[PDB]
């Protein structure tokens, strides 16, 4: 009996990028022109595109034509496709042809969220209020949750650069980004300088000032 | 090349004789084959070049036509038969598609049993609150939910799941699940669920003061 | 200048498969043996693969070494890999070779979340309490955050079948399922008995019966 | 075929000259490679064939040896070298490489001073608290932080993120965030955060009582 199978699906977010793979069993695809197709929540089927035997062509849909791309393995047969909200499909890789000259993969889930951007979160990592007598303290603003990368962190507005270390950023099991922005100053200096970091979100046109401050 | 279907849901009963229509916008000689679909399966190829048969598909289906119109027959309707068939018409290197036509088992109209479920506090205490809302054993399949929380119309933050028809009701089950944290649920006192269906000749509403 | 560029990068999960891709700029691999290059947490560098002209060969590292795949497209020039905890990398895409017979790329982030099963959450969506007349009510068991599917939902174990819908599981913007179900049963016998709903979760090993009783 | 590389830290200053000995565990002739890597830049080949420098990298580098015994030389340290630096094994069809050698600025032996943060609430609002534990300007880089909630010992619902030598005093600041819920962190009392270090002639604790 004759196989495909698909691997390489799960969450992408919007203008992305995602790879698929087509494994197939029993059967030679050099002699094929194989075809990726994509079932929308419509129910309604879509071609996505075909490469033709030898890879003479690839022929692409309209609404992916140049966001992706398709190719073959001729020899340890293997057919790929590279890559919106409207992307959002189940998608299977398939074999055109017949018994003369038709055979279909399970197809696997490909799913793309509406948001390219999201802006972060400003919170005051506090001192204290209790302070005084003349020591170190150190205080900051966490910024969390943002995609994607960059977030540059400012203290004041340009002023105080001085014991800063804008901590590398993290990438939560959760895909979102997370960067510690941290500053010494006096323990002396924690009533008067007030402390406001400018957290800069360029890909989101996000912009969040926080005043940071004993609780 | 623009392939379309008709009709958009085929409705019959057991034994039944049915037929769809495909229609090509230019000629397309007997270049068109038939699929069978049925949820979360691989499609199956029925028959293709307008009138040759898939060697492994049974007698009692049959196809035919040829320039721009097309008609595939079932000829005495089988449970196992109960999807949808997809039309294409496939080239050298390119092909298409027609929205499909989707055959389920004919019943009466029976509009949705509208319930509201609130979220419970064994999650209202985790820091979610997943609010529920059920439309039982409805046909046909259409039916549209849109949800209102101290009535503003929500949009997107609802999430669908459609059972397929009971093997008993030939009815339909739809279930919207409304996701908010514990900070944007303990915002609003009201939780308006509103359905709108064929049976009802009116919007049914379903809602819980908070608390 | 010589180019070479990754895509396909993100969060996979344990076992997991996904996909990378390589672009060139400049440059034609078609006589080059590319080779693929992770760099481990602990800073240390690691070959991963290598695909030889023509296709010839594809040698791959002995930890990887069934669960990779490399292929080359010498026409429009790409190369590939197909896909543990372990196998948490920045992976760059690179070409051997010289000025006579050394060129890289920036590599692309690839993590892999320990957890290959997490059990699903059981919770009461209890009986609407405005019940009465001897009327319809509705009850059921929320079924949320597992994966991998699948989520059998069975009633007080084998006995209540009649009226029962398990609704089709959901794909959250988290990745994890979700799946609702529901039984309708008289408002009369909301009290005497009682409901019991055995969600079994085959992949992770997890049983939770949970009690739908009121409010 | 092994490569192994030493030492794993090369501490020297501005204008040193300084080595790397990698060594194979079988003769290898001189098919060896070195390269340059800078933090998530691409890495960046220097040295192949034992000894011939790659066309583009300045004269003050140099490479030797053959056999299973080979050595790299950057003859008068620059800020643009601090880096970390690779020896390859590279065959006709597949390779292998050392464990890398890291070159950092050399300074004197400063331990962490540690601060610990908790979570505010116009985050322990939303459903989240986020406890953080800074360990400022220390060396070498070496640094181990343990979260400890009402005492019981954490094991990986910690994060941390590590300084390049600060432009000034070549000591590393590193930030391990604690991640959890608002509803299993309003379950425990205390909050401790224990550092070693090179500098601490014993484990360094900070904490706080919640609320």
């Amino acid at each position: 009996e004759v196989q495909l199978v698909e691997s390489g699906g799960g969450l992408v977010k919007a203008g992305g990028s995602l790879i698929l793979s087509c494994g197939v069993s029993n059967f030679r695809i050099s002699a094929h022109t194989m075809n990726w197709v994509r079932r929308v929540p419509g129910g309604g089927l879509e071609w996505v595109a075909s490469i033709s035997t030898s890879s003479t062509y690839r022929d692409y849909a309209d609404a992916v034509k140049g966001r992706f791309t398709v190719s073959r393995d001729d020899l340890e047969d293997f057919v790929y496709l590279q890559m919106r909200v409207e992307d959002t499909a189940i998608y299977y890789c398939a074999r055109k042809g017949s018994d003369r000259l038709d055979a279909w993969g399970p197809g696997t889930v490909v799913t793309v969220s509406p948001a390219s951007t999201k802006g972060p979160s400003v919170f005051p990592l506090a001192p204290s209020s209790k302070s005084t007598s003349g020591g170190t303290a150190a205080l900051g603003c966490l910024v969390k949750d943002y995609f994607p990368e960059p977030v540059t962190v400012s203290w004041n507005s340009g002023a105080l650069t001085s014991g800063v270390h804008t901590f590398p950023a993290v990438l939560q099991s959760s895909g979102l980004y997370s960067l510690s922005s941290v500053v010494t100053v006096p323990s002396s200096s924690l009533g008067t300088q007030t402390y406001i970091c400018n957290v800069n979100h360029k890909p989101s046109n996000t912009k969040v000032d926080k005043k940071v401050e004993p609780k | 090349v623009v392939m379309t279907q008709s009709p958009s849901t085929l409705s019959a009963s057991v034994g039944d004789t049915i037929t769809i229509t495909c229609r090509a916008s230019q000629s397309i000689e007997t270049w068109l084959a038939w699929y069978q679909q049925k949820p979360g399966k691989a499609p199956k190829l029925l028959i293709y070049k307008a009138s040759t048969l898939k060697t492994g598909v049974p007698s009692r289906f049959s196809g035919s036509g040829s320039g721009t119109e097309f008609t595939l027959t079932i000829s005495g309707l089988q449970f196992d038969d109960f999807a949808t068939y997809h039309c294409q018409h496939y080239a050298g290197y390119s092909a298409t598609f027609g929205q499909g036509t989707r055959v389920e088992i004919k019943r009466t109209v029976a509009a949705p049993s509208v319930f509201i479920f609130p979220p419970s506090d064994e999650q209202l205490k985790s820091g979610t609150a997943s609010v529920v809302c059920l439309l039982n054993n409805f046909y046909p399949r259409e039916a549209k939910v849109q949800w209102k929380v101290d009535n503003a119309l929500q949009s997107g933050n609802s999430q669908e799941s459609v059972t397929e028809q009971d093997s008993k009701d030939s009815t339909y089950s739809l279930s919207s699940t409304l996701t908010l944290s514990k900070a944007d649920y303990e915002k609003h006192k009201v939780y308006a669920c509103e359905v709108t269906h064929q049976g009802l000749s009116s919007p049914v509403t379903k809602s819980f003061n908070r608390g």
